[PDB]
């Protein structure tokens, strides 16, 4: 259409471009040199003496002499659809699955509007994510935000492909229930190496996941724009199929970490003064423009639920990626390396896990009347488990009174049998009898958080439903 | 007007042209979407402005117009009952217009335009006014709301319109000079509002709830400080204090929070009933609602929005209790806004002037003589919530340099279900001394000193805690076994108070006092059968205890004669026992 | 455990003093650049 | 107590104010009386003689209509402009060579500016 | 007692009396001195 | 009397505004700032070119324009006016009057930065202020002309001790041996951004007293401008110093909240973008508050004197933070406040092992009060440092473990706490204070005691604990 | 300039026990003593000039409180010489800059303490210079850095501190001066961290 000429300055990832006051804040151009390859660029910065343009990839040909700069649009956008399920892309929109490319019912601005706080709505239902150590104690709530806090080497990836996998609303367990209410899944991937693009292709595609899933893949030689471009995306199109056709999504970004180094390597490429540790001083409003996106909506029977997955950097809750993450978000799911290492998987720590939505998304009408008090059992019964476990180290097995002697049982067994689930899939009720069967190896009686009907009701369950294969 | 051309755009700052004679920190209105903006520096014929939404989209050369005023805030009829943003947006209009979300440039007015009033007039032709004064009042809700001049407008009335439904915009006084005086009128939010006279902490600010009303009370026109740990059932006594203080009107300001937070926030107040009439509380309440992925302008001028609109209520005469909860988020508004400035950071990248804004924030509180003549007050109550929960941060420490009372939450009373989760070993209030002549004068004249052996009955169970915990309770000696179960007594009966509870839900002084001199009676007298040699096992038998344990649940009108009745019971039990 | 966190403390403040005066000379040597392009481009 | 003499202290200052005050008023009466007077030519044309010698170098002479024709020998002589303008009376103004500094020397803002340094004086004689 | 801050009301309100009436007399020439001094 | 305006306004930000063709603006010169409005605010000259002049403006720069705005050159140094009337004003924190009272007439016109104080025209300071306060007079003695500061926490009752000592504050001209009439302290009170509940109590705790005669009140409010605070210490001082060395009175300045005119200086020193120190705070800090400490002392021949208290709440109760060392480099010595005594109930929690007094031993022994003070004041010191160590050493041990002479030690340190730090309100001569303290020693045995001679021994010892 | 350098042989006697046994200086040595406030510099720097061996005492008060040179302009005149038996300010010259006194003084307040002690040095005496606050002298040098718009090093500090430090620590020694005779300096200097 209209080519811009007036090259004046290459350096590092930016580009002059004179005479381009035609060319609008945030717009996409296409650069092209003497070879014809054909480069992308974001403007960065506008003025009447030159425009700025961030080169994605590199500048290893470029010169003032040949080099020509086009527009592509005036705002970055998606073109979105619902024959986008089935689908994998590239953190662009690129399709990268083989297919043709998707005819957009609408194209939508992937840097959404916030949502209007009084359109929204408490999160009173659950979404079973098949892992008893979060749907028992840490609840997922729709339109819920609970990161997956892991750590170097931990097996994030595989809880995060499990959850894809297995996820899914229970609406048999609310009242008179629905004909059906869909369901979707969004997976975002930063920054993964060609090993994990190979599993998670090989994950969807193995089981049937993929029917039902959107998959926005960002390499790590992928340009740092995709980067950043990736999570809005995923979310836009988890918006669209929210509150525009009913679907209950459920959004996956697979590390917030690398988000994060990406979002300061542009700032630093903006030329900008970095702030705390480095990272830019509005890393808390680019995180909450990512997280804050999902939610319920009054008088929209649809959901956008997140679990962002973030890398501790030195295994340091007080790095500013997880402050900020937990800053914003609604608990925090933490995986254990003693747990990984000693051959648990899925490896969740439930004493420093927390779910801050829980208690208003389980009861009476949504999992069972005796969620809540089963999963505070659980929780202070395993802690006096592992003092006692640490305790007989010094003063031995025989010196203990025999309620600590089943408190130590009931850890080893907790650990061996509700956290070592491996990839079985465990409905809500499979979670609830191996809760009750491991409480019942303590006498009735220390079961203080429980009330009597739910006892009498539960209690005496035999491990054996589970031990006998585990 | 002036106006100019868009110059530079990089990022929210913007560069324009052609405006020579803007002014300092004015508001401009940016490209043809209108997007608003503050005018932050002035070079030669440019002017850098800060745009509160995003600029995609924007091209050299689009318009940039001035408005030639601050940020300011519409006072008058209206603002009750109202849910608005940082920068004063109603927030249901603006759903009713654009959707779920929160487009661009959505120009929409504080308050509604085509609702009517049943104006009174007060003022005759003739007469003189001077800023501050009523001009006429209007009923709204519950409220004889006034109708007021201005602080910067002076003259002599010509015409009074008469009574009748008018609108905000039609003018109601029209002075000499010519000025028209309308239902409402515009003041910047970092601007004061000016007031003949501050008084003194003379007199307090009843909560209603027992702990912070006796050991930590906060005086009307003070500062206080709470922090909100999670499962500290902080919720719940904002909401209490807001449904049964002493404040004529509530403003309540979230400037930050987490969406679903907000949400809460926005789904409770409308159900809460107000006790003095029986119906909503929000035809009480004002709430600015801002969200962590809202503009961070509107959320750096929530709390001025929200102190300047409760200036506005004292002015008009009235005790105003503005709560600002999560002054961290703000903040960290504050430091963001800093940052894209190119400031020093200071401290956790926080910029050097975040005490001075605190500062100023925290003592635009006091009870006032207005310039009408009125007594008024605005009370605060700060929530800082550090993300990690230390109080090094340098926010928390900045505000306790300034609050006169500090309210630890504690999230472990609340493992302990003990509610209110207040701490009484970390709390703190600075009022206590200056309040003592209203108490004495109020209460009782004793008060003071029934609050002080309380106080020290608490310290000696707190010191013996490191006994208890090696040995239990039984192993103790009589002595220290009293002072522990007293204690017990003084949490259980007088210290915990169910928010949820028809009656326990408020205690007047009078009540507290009956319950503290109830408690300090039978310690009395226990001690001296320790020393007559009654075993303790047989003093905490005693029925007394049980009908100490029901003092709570009392009603007002029926607590004299109980209190009078329990306290003979009291002499009665001891005596007799053995 | 005092001496611990006393020690957290120390280096806490080390490692920001640090990261202040590294910021501070970045931002001077940025000031310097700009008037030297606005005086000689 | 004591404290009482409070009062005596305060209504011998607010006296002491009142008449520093009602001095003033009459100064400025006498001043804005000058002009009518034949002796205020020589007056303002020492201001704008003043004025002009404060600037190094001065672009215009700036006084009401009412005095230009008493200020057009000095700025003929002096070399520089004029303008009339609807400025303060009982002194002239001048304009700097770059249009961008400005001294003026109107009686009416040299009694605002002395009044700080002659109270003592004033209140000496008066007292 | 009262007594004694009405005598003193009564002696600042001659206090005040008297500093008017010693201003009145030079008042001229106070006049005198700020013309002498404000003028050229 | 010419009233020069310049027009030529260049770049506003932040607090600093740029003028051009100024260049008759002194350097420090003191400027007027006037609006289309009208409004006319105030702002100093900070550097001068040829170029342009830069201005800090002491409010805010909202409403400034580069068109209808003008700044005129108020003076050349920044000067106060002042006179004896002064006293029983209240003031601004510029100067302006708030009391609704007539401007002052003054009496000279004084730079507000003062002069230095020739080290050859100072004498020591030695005469003897007894504020009723034990734990200062006996063991960190206020010597008149002395600046001794008081640490203190966010919560903690120094604004207490303060008008406690403004009440109390006497000279005992008996033990010096002149046996001089009273000559009542002129007070000088300056805010530094305080808020409305600190003022209320100074200000009812001074009409209770009736001070309020004798003072001088330079309040700067939480609502004021931050740049203005810098300001405000130094017009106190100057008219303190005019007050002490041209009419012969003895000022006790108060300096409430210093810490809050060091944030004021850190900002200023943040957006002029100079090189900062330890915490961002201005490299220069040590020499600005030098400039207003330095200022108290007594001058040889002549009869008046400044004494400074200066109150700054230590930010996390911490001495290293850049506030509290670089003050305690100038002051002589400091008063810090102790938050586990206050926890106690103990007033006026005041630790003595962090305090010190420089100037104690020129002002205290022979013919300075009583000839047993200086050897009373360390034994006390060594008595309950070795309490508290053995306090320390019990909290791991217990008390059972101990000898018998460390639970004398123990017991000397609790009953110095409960009667010697613990008074009220009370106001103790200097007497009876030697006396508790006497007392208190006289738990120890006759031998433990070192640092008093043996005479001093036999005259004081062997009374027990019935002071009343 | 001087003849020759020679080895420090004899000590420098300041009259504290704990420094004349423990750690002790020779008559062509330095020494520097850091410490908070508090601590007791000052009184150790006045005995240092009240009870040292030296010939003469040359001190400066570089950016230190003035009534800390008050004190010894009154007392000194009053107290006796260890050796000559005359008044102790006789042998004393004070080189004064305080707190409150100029920034940019504090340089040259050093620079000529030190020159007139090395003077003296020249003459055939043994001269003590005692430095009240180095760190004063390091704050005068960074403020003007400031000004010079110089990057800094640690600390705000212009990075040749250290140089400065060095050339003024070592005009101190033992010499043989250009007369033949022998004199020495020792230099005790304070930092006040």
């Amino acid at each position: 259409k209209k080519e811009y000429t007036g090259i004046t300055y290459i350096s590092g990832p930016l580009l002059f471009v004179e005479n381009a006051k035609d060319l609008a804040y945030g717009a996409i151009v296409d650069i092209k040199d003497g070879t014809g390859r054909v480069r992308g660029g974001q403007v960065i910065e506008v003025s009447e003496e030159y425009a700025v343009i961030q080169v994605f990839e590199e500048t290893t040909g470029l010169d003032l002499a040949t080099t020509s700069v086009s527009l592509v649009e005036d705002v970055a956008r998606l073109g979105v659809s619902k024959e986008m399920l089935g689908r994998r892309f590239n953190g662009i929109g690129k399709p990268i699955d083989g297919l043709p490319p998707i005819t957009p019912e609408k194209r939508l601005p992937i840097t959404g509007l916030p949502l209007n706080p009084v359109a929204r709505r408490k999160p009173e239902q659950f979404i079973q994510t098949g892992i008893s150590t979060i749907d028992v104690m840490n609840t997922l709530v729709r339109g819920q935000k609970l990161p997956i806090f892991s750590g170097s080497g931990l097996p994030a990836n595989e809880i995060a492909a499990q959850i894809a996998r297995q996820a899914t609303v229970r609406p048999d367990l609310s009242g008179e229930g629905e004909k059906e209410e869909p369901f979707a899944v969004v997976f975002a991937a930063m920054g993964i190496t060609q090993r994990e693009l190979s599993y998670f292709i090989q994950e969807f595609e193995r089981t049937g996941a993929l029917s039902r899933s959107v998959l926005f893949l960002n390499k790590a030689d992928d340009p740092t724009i995709e980067r950043i471009l990736t999570p809005r995306m995923a979310l836009t199109v988890a918006e669209y199929l929210a509150f525009e056709h009913d679907y209950h999504v459920l959004v996956i970004l697979t590390d917030m970490t690398n988000y994060c180094e990406a979002l300061r390597e542009i700032g630093a490429a903006r030329e900008e003064i970095p702030g705390r540790r480095g990272y830019p001083g509005y890393m808390y409003t680019d995180l909450a423009t990512i997280y804050e996106r999902a939610g319920v909506v009054e008088g929209k029977k649809g959901s956008v639920t997140q679990i962002p997955i973030l890398s501790m950097p030195d295994d340091d809750r007080t790095h500013p990626i997880p402050d900020l993450t937990g800053y914003i978000t609604e608990g925090q799911i933490q995986l254990s390396r003693e747990l990984h290492r000693k051959g648990i998987y899925p490896p969740i720590d439930p004493l420093p896990s927390l779910s801050r939505l829980m208690n208003n998304g389980v009861g009476k009408g949504k999992t069972r009347e005796d969620h809540k008090q089963v999963s505070d059992q659980l929780y202070s019964a395993y802690a006096n488990g592992v003092d006692i476990r640490k305790l007989v180290a010094i003063i031995g097995e025989d010196a203990l009174t025999e309620n600590d002697r089943r408190y130590l049982q009931f850890a080893d067994a907790f650990e061996r049998f509700f956290i070592n689930q491996g990839q079985q899939n465990r409905s809500i009720e499979e979670s609830l009898q191996i809760a009750w069967a491991l409480l019942s190896m303590l006498p009735q009686g220390e079961l203080k958080r429980i009330s009597k009907d739910h006892i009498g009701k539960y209690y005496g369950q035999k491990l054996e439903e589970i031990w006998g294969a585990p | 007007m002036i106006q100019g051309v868009i110059q530079k755009i990089a990022g929210p700052a913007v560069i324009a042209k052609g405006m020579l004679g803007a002014r300092m920190y004015d508001i401009c209105k940016v490209g043809e979407e209108g997007l608003v903006g503050e005018i932050i520096r002035l070079d030669g014929d440019t002017a850098f402005v800060q745009v509160y939404e995003d600029t995609s989209g924007l091209k050299v050369g689009e318009p940039v117009v001035s408005t030639g005023l601050p940020l300011a805030v519409e006072l008058g009829p209206g603002m009750l009952n109202g849910i608005y943003d940082g920068i004063q947006r109603p927030l249901e209009r603006i759903r009713e217009k654009t959707g779920i979300y929160i487009t661009r440039g959505v120009v929409v007015h504080a308050l509604d335009r085509e609702k009517k009033w049943a104006w009174t007039p007060m003022v005759k032709p003739g007469d003189e006014v001077r800023g501050g004064m009523v001009l006429g009042t209007v009923p709204e809700f519950g409220f004889t709301h006034k109708i007021l001049v201005p602080p910067d407008v002076r003259g002599r009335v010509k015409e009074v319109k008469p009574a009748g439904e008018y609108t905000v915009e039609e003018p109601v006084v029209v002075l000499e000079d010519g000025t028209e005086l309308k239902m409402y009128h515009t003041w910047p939010v970092r601007r004061a509002r000016p007031v003949q006279r501050k008084l003194d902490p003379n007199t307090p600010f009843l909560t209603g709830m027992r702990i912070l009303d006796v050991l930590f009370p906060v005086a009307m026109g003070g500062t206080a400080a709470i922090p909100g740990p999670f499962g500290a059932g902080k919720s719940v006594t904002q909401q209490s204090l807001a449904k049964w203080s002493n404040a004529d009107v509530v403003v309540y300001v979230g400037c930050g929070e987490r969406g679903n937070e907000m949400t809460d926030v926005l789904v409770e107040f409308p159900e809460l009933t107000d006790p003095k009439t029986g119906g909503p509380l929000m035809h009480r309440t004002v709430l600015i609602a801002n969200t962590s992925n809202m503009p961070v302008a509107a959320r750096e001028a929530s709390i001025y929005v929200g102190v300047t609109i409760a200036e506005y209520f004292r002015d008009q005469g009235f005790s105003v209790a503005l709560m600002a909860d999560s002054t961290s988020r703000w903040a960290e508004a504050l430091r963001e806004i800093s940052s894209r400035l190119e400031e020093m950071p200071a401290e956790e990248g926080y910029p050097p002037y975040l005490a001075a804004r605190l500062a100023a924030f925290y003592e635009r509180a006091g009870k006032v003589i207005t310039l009408g003549g009125e007594e008024g007050a605005v009370t605060i109550v700060g929530a800082v919530s550090p993300p990690g929960g230390d109080m090094s941060e340098p926010v928390t420490q900045s505000t306790l340099r300034i609050v006169g009372a500090f309210w630890r939450l504690d999230a472990s009373l609340a493992f302990r279900r003990h509610f209110p989760a207040i701490n009484w070993n970390g709390s703190y209030s600075l009022f206590t001394s200056a309040l003592d002549p209203w108490y004495r004068e109020n209460v009782a004249e004793d008060y003071p000193e029934l609050r002080d052996a309380i106080s020290e009955l608490l310290q000696r169970e707190a010191g013996l805690q490191e006994i208890v915990q090696l040995v239990g309770p039984d192993a103790l000696q009589d002595a220290e076994r009293l002072v522990i179960e007293v204690g017990r007594i003084i949490r259980e009966d007088f210290l915990q108070q169910n928010a949820y509870h028809e009656v326990d839900a408020y205690c007047s002084m009078k009540k507290a006092y009956g319950i503290m001199k109830m408690i300090l009676a039978f310690y009395k007298e226990a001690e001296a059968a320790i020393k007559r040699g009654v075993s303790i096992d047989e003093i905490l038998q005693l029925p007394v205890l049980e009908r100490i344990g029901r003092a709570r649940y009392v009603s007002e009108e029926e607590f004299p004669a109980y209190f009078e009745e329990a306290m003979k019971e009291i002499q009665g039990a001891f005596k007799a026992l053995a | 455990i005092p001496g611990i966190r006393a020690q957290i403390r120390f280096i806490q403040q080390v490692l920001e003093q640090r990261e202040r005066e590294d910021t501070f000379r970045l931002k001077r040597i940025k000031g310097k650049i700009e008037a030297r392009e606005a005086e000689e481009e | 107590e004591s404290a009482g003499e409070l009062l005596v202290a305060t209504a011998r200052t607010q006296a002491r104010g009142e008449v520093l005050e009602e001095v003033r008023r009459r100064v400025r009466e006498a001043l804005e009386a000058l002009p009518q007077k034949p002796e205020w030519p020589e007056v303002v044309r020492k201001l704008a003689l003043e004025a002009l010698e404060a600037l190094p170098g001065a672009k215009a002479l700036v006084a009401n209509p009412e005095d230009l024709p008493h200020l057009e020998a000095l700025a003929r002589e002096r070399g520089v402009e004029l303008q009339a303008e609807p400025a303060l009376r009982l002194g002239v103004r001048a304009v700097g060579a770059e249009g961008k500094t400005q001294v003026e020397n109107s009686l009416l803002a040299r009694l605002d500016r002395a009044w700080d340094a002659l109270s003592s004086k004033v209140a000496q004689a008066l007292w | 007692t009262e007594a004694l801050l009405a005598r003193y009301r009564e002696r600042a309100e001659a206090e005040a009396k008297a500093v008017r009436e010693k201003a009145m007399a030079r008042l001229d020439e106070a006049v005198a001195l700020v013309l002498k001094e404000v003028l050229p």
